[PDB]
């Protein structure tokens, strides 16, 4: 659940 | 296996060269005077635009898309400020004396008093260093993919070395070209890479001042900016 | 200077040969052991170290061709650092212990008798391992730890004609780590990548020098450690 | 300075 997650994936 | 360890010196040193981030703008409505809470605005909104491209840029540095998820949010945490700083020294050294924030955002150490004029000095001094030593574009992006896969391995390991090998390999080669002698090329390499140690000594003593604007809670932080200072505690 | 005319063997010699004590501590294993004492016996042990770090740094080579201020100011912030590197180095054969004397060896476990210190703990384990793995050389290691004491702070400084003499001294230390690898068989290839792993581990023993400094920034205000009349002007040097 | 006196002796 952090934004580096979403923004490694996108 | 990973497909970085198979490029050649040149092939390294355009794929970092294409890979590198824009260089964006502040406000344009500057009221150059500024407040404490106005200059801590301007610099947290470019900080978090930045980020976003430093996480694209990530991705495209040969070698760590290889890594786990957790791998990469381990190092982007553990190197972010770093990255930041060595970004804003190399856009600085052709203007002594100066900080080059963006284009639209030239500070001098007078500006810095607002809020740290200690990590002014330093970045400034950091930038003349870079001047005297003409740091080539070719030698910056291979220092800041290595700050980016060194600064949190030790924190965890083989492929990461293995890349930083090979980033090294590039880095004589950049010097082997210019004309540099043997004695020359290693002398080089580790005056570039002890002044790492001090983007790092400047990356803690500025991530302690930006724990204390939270907690003074002067200027707001993005999420984002949040949980990538939450993570050094 | 003698500094700049030293060979590379020479350069060797003169390090290796101030070498400062292994000290040991005050440590009594049946007394029992509260989270105060065991800083205590930290706090006591660096305290004496320091003594020896300054006679020490005083026959490193181009140290005393230095004005006296600009010694006192590569001390303060460098002192850490040189403490950090020698615990790491002592401890290399002793895989999950820090050797902080030959009488006090200490796993992560003890190491959580005092708050906070686990993290400092685990990043000075996995440099010694970091070490242990590279199988770094005693002449290796002096030059590194001479290669913290000079440039650590000369970035922290009108007439800087001395800041160009230091980095003519760390420039003849990279050319004696050099003429080390050559001696042992290394190509140049396999040279200039491990004179590359040994100065990026400098990194990050001054993440742990900050990171310990600000530790010991806050035992100071808990004002249960003891603290010597050196380490506070040490310690008030960062702060 | 106790620094400063023990690098001077
Ligand atoms: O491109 C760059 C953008 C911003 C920065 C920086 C700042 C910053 C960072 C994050 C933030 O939220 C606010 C300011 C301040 O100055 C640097 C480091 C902190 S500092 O600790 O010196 O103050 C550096 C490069
Ligand atoms: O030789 C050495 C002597 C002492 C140390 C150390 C300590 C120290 C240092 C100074 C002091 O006054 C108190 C404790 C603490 O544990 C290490 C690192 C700090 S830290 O993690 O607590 O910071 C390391 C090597």
């Amino acid at each position: 659940h952090k934004i580096l997650h979403r923004l490694l994936q996108d | 296996n990973s497909l970085a360890l198979s490029l050649t010196a040149d092939q390294m040193v355009s794929a970092l060269l294409d890979a590198e981030p824009p260089i964006l703008y502040s406000e344009y409505d500057p009221t150059r005077p500024f407040s404490e809470a106005s200059m801590m605005g301007l610099l947290t909104n470019l900080a978090d635009r930045e980020l976003v491209h430093m996480i694209n840029w990530a991705k495209r540095v040969p070698g760590f898309v290889d890594l786990t998820l957790h791998d990469q949010v381990h190092l982007l945490e553990c190197a972010w400020l770093e990255i930041l700083m060595i970004g804003l020294v190399w856009r600085s050294m052709e203007h002594p004396g100066k900080l080059l924030f963006a284009p639209n955002l030239l500070l001098d150490r007078n500006q810095g008093k607002c809020v740290m004029v200690e990590i002014f000095d330093m970045l400034l001094a950091t930038s003349s260093r870079f001047r005297m030593m003409n740091l080539q574009g070719e030698e910056f992006v291979c220092l800041k993919s290595i700050i980016l896969l060194n600064s949190g391995v030790y924190t965890f390991k083989d492929h990461i070395h293995r890349v930083l090998d090979k980033i090294t390999d590039t880095l004589i080669h950049l010097m082997a070209k210019a004309g540099l002698t043997l004695q020359q090329q290693h002398q080089r390499l580790a005056q570039l890479l002890l002044i790492l140690s001090h983007i790092r000594h400047m990356s803690n003593k500025g991530m302690e001042h930006l724990y204390s604007m939270k907690c003074k809670n002067v200027v707001p932080l993005s999420d984002l900016l949040l949980e990538m200072l939450d993570a050094h505690r």
